[PDB]
Formats: C-alpha cells, structure tokens, sequence
C-alpha cells in the first residue's frame, strides 16, 4: 500500500508511484517495490513480452529522500548489524532490478518531479532513462553524517561519468539542479514543471517502435557493462560496517534530518 | 525581524544582541543549537559565527541546504568571522550563505544587509 | 577484386581501398573475405619481417566510405530462416574490424580515411581503426535501429573507448546521422579536414607516428593487456545480433528493402 | 635528505616536500626516500589505527618534478643494463602506487603542484587522489619526444578521469598543457592563483577531515573495484624497460639535450 | 510538384487547395518518393504508426545512401523547443504550426529553389 | 637583437640574412643545439623541413623552456595557410605565424612586437 500501481497491459507500460499512503525508502516501501518487480517480471517473462516499459514515479511532492534514517539511528545504537545488512541488501535488489529491466529486459524510466536525495537519487540512477522537471534538486548528502551512498551510486554514475568525478560527487555532499545534472550527463532530459508525464510518453513511444533493438541492447549490456548484483552486495557490506562505526555527532545529524523530513 | 544568533564566545553574542535590538534576538552557543532552535521556532534570518568548536558555520549551511530540500522552511543565513580569506568566502557562498560580513561587525553594514533580505 | 591495394614496402605504409570494382557500396561477403584475407596475408608478412609499427590505411574508391551490412543478403537469410549463414557472415565481419583494432596482429597503426558517408557497419569499420580522419560534409551514423536492429560489428565496444557507455547506448538507439564536425566535438572522430585534403592529413599522421615507432608498438602492448576489446566479447555480441535479426518482422524487412533500392 | 618532511601528528596531516637539497627529477635517491617514508609513515598509521590520514606531495623547487632521471637512462641504455633500469622503474611504480592506495593506510593523497610537472612528475601528481594546481603551471608527458612512453602509471591513472582513447592521444602527442586547460580536461581538480596553493590544500584537508569514515569506506570500495592493481603497473614498466633498451642514438641525443636544459 | 502526408483525412484536402499529390501515412510517402521525384515534401509530425521524425531519420539515411535530396517542412500542433530540436537535427529545413498559416507556408517554399 | 634563423632551403637562408646579428643553420636539430650553447632574442624557423619539422622542434623547445631554459619567442614561416597547422603551432608555443614568401616589412614589425 506504499505503492500506487497503474498497469497498461495492452501497451505493456507499467507505472510505479512511490509514497501512495517521511518520503524515504522505508522497509515497507522497499518490500513493496521488490515484491512488485518480482511479480511483474515473472508475468512479463511467461507472456514473452518484448521490451516492456516500467516507470518509477512519486505521488509525493518529492521523489524520494533516501534511506530510512530513523531506522538507521536505531539499529546503529542497538548494534544490530544483521538487520541493517538485511535492509541494505533489499535496497540493492530493488535498484538492481531496475538496472537489468526486472529480468524481462524492460525499459526502466525514472520520472523525477520532486527532490531526489541519497537512495532516492540512486534509485533514479538505477533506471535507464532519467526525466527531470525544472527546479528539481538531486544529490548525495550521506557524507554530511559521515556515511557514503551504498545503494549503487558509484556503480551507476560510472556508466555516465568518470570514476574520479563519481568519487568527488559522492564525497562533496552538494545538491544539484536538474539543469546542472543534465550538463554533467547524470540526467537525460529536463522539461518544464508539470510536463514530465508527456516527456515520459514520448520516450516510451520512441522505444516502442524499436522493441527488438532495445531487447538486444539489454543482452549486450548483460554481457559487457551491466553492474553485477554481487558487486553491489559487496559494496553494501562495506556500507553496513561503516554505518555501525558511526559516532554520536553523526547520529545527531541524522536525527535533525529525520525531523526536517 | 526575528533574529537567531550563534557564536561560541559570550562577548560576541552580547555585542550582537545589543546592537540589533536597537529586532527580537535569540543567542545560542553553537551550530547544533541553532538547528535545534530552528525546528522549535521560525526565524527571519540567522547570523552564524564561522569558527566554532564541534560544528562550524560551513557545516550548518551544508546541513541546512539538505534540510531545506527535505521539507524544512527556508530561512536566510549570514556568516560572521575574523577570517576574511576568499578561501573561506568561496566555501560559504557555494554552501548557500546569503551574506558574508567581517568581524568585528560594522552595525551599518549588518543592518543594511539584513534589510535587503526581508 | 573488391579491393585496390597500394603497398609501400620501404616505408611500411599499406593502403586498402574498398569498392574497387564498382564500375552497392556495402560490406558484401566478397568484400569482407577480401579484407580479412588481406589482413591475414599482410600481418603474417609484417610479423616474419619483424616490422616495427607499420601503417595500415582503410579508404574507399567510391563516393561514399561504406554503407554497412549487406541488407539484401540480410533480407534473404532472415526470410529463409538461415541462422547458420547469417552468423557466419557476422563473425567474418567481426574478424575484419577486430583485426584493425589490434593492428593486424603486427601492432600496426590503423587509420580510417573517411571521404564519403559511413553508415552502420561502415561507421563501425572506421571506429575499429586507431585514428579517424574525416573530410568536411561527410555524414556518419548507425541507422540499423530504423529497421529494428542494432549495430553488432563492434559499435558499442569501440565507442566505449571514446565516450561513456550511456552515451554510446543513446547513439546506437536514436538512429541519427552526424556530420564530421559534430562527431569531432563528440570525440568520435579525431580530425576534420577540408574536402580533398584527407590524403595529406593521413600523410601527416603517418609521418608523426613514424618517428616514434617504439613508443607506438609499446602502447599497443599496453592496450592488449588493458583496454583492448577482446575478440570473444565481440563474437558473443554478434550471437545476440543474429538471434535478433532472425526475429525481425515484415515491417523491418520492407524498410531494409527500401534502403537496398536507395543504395 | 632529498625530502623535507613536515608532520602534524595531532591532526594526522603529513607534508612531503621533494627536492629539499637543491636536476629536479626522480633520481634513485629521491625515489628511495619517498618509498622509504611511505612505508614508514604507513606502518605508523596502521599500528596507531588512524582513520583517514592526509598525505601531501609538494616541492621545494620552482618546478614540481621534471620526471625520470634521463642522465641515468642514457647511461643504462648505452651500457645495456636492463636489470638496473627495471629495478629503477619498479621502484618508481611502488612510489606512485602507494599514493594511489593511500600508503596502505587509506590516506587522502593530495598533489600540490606549484611548478611544472613533466613526465614522471605529472604521473606522480596523477597518482594522488586530488590535484591542486596554481595558475601558470604547465604539465605534460614529453617522453614521446625521445621515442619513449610514460610508464609510471600515466595510462592507468588517466583512465580513471578520461577515456582510454583520449589518454592514448595525450601520451603520444607530447604537448604541454596549462593548469586551466587540464582542469577543463578533468585531469586537474582545482586551479588557484599563484601562492594560494597551500590554503587550497588546507581547505581540501578540512573538508575531508569532517568525513573520515566516509573517506576510508570509499577507499575500500576503490580497492575492490576501480583501483589500479600494482601488478598491472609492474607489467607496464616491463614493456617500458624493453622499449627503452631498444632506443637509438637520435633518442639518446634528445635525452642529453633535455638533461642539459633541465 | 508537392507531396503531402497527413493522418487526418480532413487536413489532407485543405492543404491540397492552396500540382499536389496526397497520401495517407509515413511509409506511403516514402514509397511515393521512390516512384517519382518531387520538389518538396510537407509532412505532419504527429501521425500514428510512423511519425514525421521517424520519416526524417529514414529519409536522411536514404539521401546519404544515394537518393535524390528533397527538402522537408514539418507541421504540428506542438511548438515546444524540444520538438523542433529533434526535427532540425534529422534533416528538416522549416517548421510550422497547425492549423497552418497560409502566408508562412508559401513564402518558405519559394526560398528553397 | 640577436637572431637565429633555420631553413632547409639554400635560397631562403640567404634572403632573410641580408634584410636582417644573425646566425643561420640547416635543420631543426641544429637550432636546438645552437640554442643550448648561446642565448638568443628570437628564433625564426621554417615549418616544413625534412626529418624534424617546425612543430616537432616547437614541442621539444616547449619542454626545454618548462625545464628551466631561458625563454625565446619563436616565429614560424610556411607556404601552407591551413588553419589546422596555425592552431597546432601556437598551442605548441609559437608567438607568430607568417606566410611564405614573407614580406620583409611585416617580419621586422612582428619582431619588434616581441621586445
Ligand atoms: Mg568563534
Ligand atoms: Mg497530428
Ligand atoms: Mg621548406
């Protein structure tokens, strides 16, 4: 119930609207996404659908503010590494599924009509195409509480920019506008406010006419530049070990962000 | 105007409170305490000292930037320091500081820049 | 006889002119076999003679560079369901372009001289060379998406050496043509010169790297053990290419037929 | 004594100033002093469990570093001494790789380039995680001008910042680039006015000092992903030495002229 | 000698009024251009099945392959800068609104030849 | 002013020396040898020369000056007016570029600009 799902079976377009009912990746939201990804992917495979379209969107005035910091604070203070790892691994599965097209060679499109921070920005980067509206801010603020983006930020940015620049962005903790991200190559299209849906429809209509070409390109990605799940899993292992070592200054910073969200 | 002031030294808080009452003021001891105050009440402008122990002015700006993008009400921040190096001015400007004024503060330059805000 | 070969043995410069007997300028089976056959021949002669940093130039005798795959052959094999022969063609195209990429196995400097349009496989063949010289007014691109296919002769592998994986994907799936000047700004072409000045530009490149033959050959060894595209990777990409081509419908086949007639 | 070491133990910032006893190139003495200090400081940082220390590579000369000891190269090539040239090359690799992996203590390596950095000198700057350059500084890889190539990790380090193809061009063209040009190319991280480099380094240090856990974690992520393996660089210098041994008299005379100028 | 293609059957005849052959669809105009030569082609951007942009992209490759060049002018109700962007980089020379303005249509056609 | 001119052709060296303290030498390698021993106010060099050309000399001179060697401005002479060759030279360190055969009046004025 954290998701509002809009399915168009005859056109094979599927809309995932986050935050249907803090606009962050809570355990419930993550389980609902992975659960739907697995469900839709299996239906698409058995029906032999060629190049389906999956859209990740939001019903909130923001896109997604990232990890459940209130949950982080609690698990770190309690020393519960096992549950934090579990959360982190499930977040990885969610974003990796978008990256490999749900195992059904889907075209994943991120529709970002509000701010996307941390895990939220990582979720947008996990999609093949990012559509952003003017005035939208994105960034990776986890360094501000002495952590790093471990939901694939590094893996996904390295597809678009250099490894060195990806490192800078992850460690500076700056926010960037949609126009700035476009110039940096981290966003694919910027449209005026309230025009995002139409822009997504144009992308869908463009790749719907070349479904064989799209599906073949996914196979080529799979055997070349695609980010392996295992690589991301090992990155969250480092992420959890780092989070467990965080001090009271970082925890208070996280608490302040929780209240502002 | 409703003013929030942060400086780690008692004397600095006192001279700032005195001059800008001739506005309503609240003075606090550090960067964490102003962030705590901003969540309890709303302020027209924040005057922060750049160099404070624990959390400095530049952190506060960077923390406010993400907070303000997370749903928090926007409120202008002006930085004060005896440090007037372009190195320090660049950092604050990039972090969203609306004004950077030299310490000891000139009453005329402070009040005119505050009037420009709201 | 699809090639006109000009050899300069005392300078170790070798010119390959495509489409010598055009009196469709695409990669026909004959043209591919002639290229691979010459690559193998020249490479063996260069190895046994111990030639350091030879120069190989890929050029055209037509008013275009190369228009890509033999679409008329594609249409026929797809309609007949002959996967085996289409795979065979695709694999031979891979060997041709990979040989340019690794300098014929003799650490050669491969230079593409593009004085006319280079489309699909034609553009991929230019990208397989280490240096691309283009003349003003020349158009290049990857139009295979327009008939619901993708460039499988190393487009992705070669572009990823020059630009990001993401931008390479866009270019492959948009089906736009780009001028020489545009490609230069994108980093997909190395030099743009006025019409009829390409040969002189190639001669300057040759003369530049002829004075540093040890440095060139050493750099090829470094490429071999780092960023060089493995043959196997390209072979597996054409496997996907053939499987996709076999699934193409009548709308795609008609598009291909129209391109054949315009060619 | 080729180095002037400034240590700030309570802040864990460590300054390495090259050419303290002054040709401003990587001589055998300078290389041994760097590797010797890297090993020493790294072991002290590990045993003390220091989180995210800062190491700065700087110069006391009016240039940063002019690269390999060409006078030594000329001699060893003419004598046919492959063994000693390989030994030198391998030690240069260890020096620059140590900066790349943070001395084995997950350090933040910062190159402060206030004078010209050529060949191995530019490669040493590229081995650091952050490059601060002052206006008017020139950098480049001139080893092609005497028919050699940069084998101290130029290719490996540039591929972190730019494409493999562009990295190849830069290595084989033999052009020099200004700090402003390198910034636009993404090969330098910050350009500041003359005599402002130290303050710029201090700002970088102060920035990453507040996120030490984040920095150290990122090094671990680098280690298991994009970090350049030592072995890869060692095999590149093997090719470098074999190439250098085959160099002719024209290349050797070019090197001799550079020795006199440098 | 004109060749106009539009999905709306009402829009086809109203352009025929102001040496013109009309056809329905984007594939049909391509089949017509191979049949006989034309001076200019006026096309609608938003057509179902195959659109103006796809036709431009397809004509661009054909013209690069060896076909005779013919200038193309595009019509659409959409006027956004991101729609003109793709068309001008595909081979289009002129862009017009819908319903078409009669003055701008005739004047720009004379500037070509 | 102390000049140093280099050209592969016999006819070009003689006409330039008469219209202009001047030393003339044949190749690009030799002018680099001459500069290593003596100091000069400016160097005039031909772009297209056999073996090592004006650009190769220019790049090699650039690294020499960056190594500590005293700066000397270099003016290039060539028959080719191609914009791609002019850009490459000034990006290598050239301060002036003049067409061949060069007008005497414009050469002397451009040499006066350097001082
Ligand atoms: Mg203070
Ligand atoms: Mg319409
Ligand atoms: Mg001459």
């Amino acid at each position: 119930s954290t998701l509002r799902i809009i399915e168009e079976p005859q056109r094979d377009v599927y809309w995932i609207h986050m935050h249907a009912d803090r606009a962050c990746f809570s355990t419930r939201l993550v389980d609902d996404i992975t659960g739907y990804q697995t469900n839709l992917g299996q239906r698409l495979n058995t029906a032999g659908v060629l190049a389906p379209h999956v859209v990740l969107a939001s019903d909130s005035d923001v896109f997604n503010l990232g990890g459940d910091l209130a949950l982080f604070c609690q698990l770190i203070r309690e020393g519960d590494r096992a549950r934090l790892l579990d959360y982190a691994q499930r977040c990885v599965r969610g974003v990796h599924a978008f990256h490999v097209g749900l195992g059904a060679r889907a075209h994943s499109i991120a529709l970002v009509q509000g701010n996307a921070l941390g895990g939220g920005f990582e979720a947008a980067l996990s999609c093949h195409t990012i559509i952003a509206e003017e005035g939208v801010m994105m960034g990776l603020p986890e360094v501000l509480f002495d952590l790093f983006p471990g939901m694939g930020a590094y893996s996904f940015m390295c597809q678009r920019i250099s490894a060195h620049l990806a490192q800078k962005i992850m460690l500076e903790g700056n926010l960037y506008s949609a126009e700035q991200l476009l110039g940096m190559g981290l966003v694919d299209r910027v449209v005026p406010r309230g025009q995002g849906v139409a822009a997504v429809e144009q992308v869908i209509r463009e790749s719907k006419r070349t479904p064989h070409a799209w599906a073949a390109m996914q196979q080529v990605r799979e055997m070349t530049t695609a980010v392996p799940l295992e690589e991301m899993m090992r990155i969250t292992e480092i992420w959890v070990d780092t989070a467990m070592q965080l001090g009271e200054k970082s925890l208070r910073t996280m608490d302040r962000l929780v209240r502002a969200q | 105007m409703r003013m929030l002031v942060a400086d780690d030294h008692e004397a600095n808080r006192m001279v700032l409170q005195r001059l800008l009452e001739k506005h309503k003021v609240l003075c606090v001891n550090g960067a964490e305490q102003v962030l705590d105050a901003m969540a309890e009440e709303d302020y027209d402008a924040v005057i922060v000292d750049l160099h404070m122990p624990g959390m400095n002015g530049l952190d506060m700006l960077k923390q406010l930037r993400v907070m303000q993008a997370s749903g928090m009400r926007y409120t202008p921040v002006v930085v004060l320091s005896a440090d007037v190096t372009p190195e320090a001015i660049r950092a604050c400007e990039q972090a969203g500081a609306r004004a950077f004024l030299a310490k000891p503060v000139v009453a005329a330059k402070l009040l005119d820049t505050l009037a420009d805000l709201a």
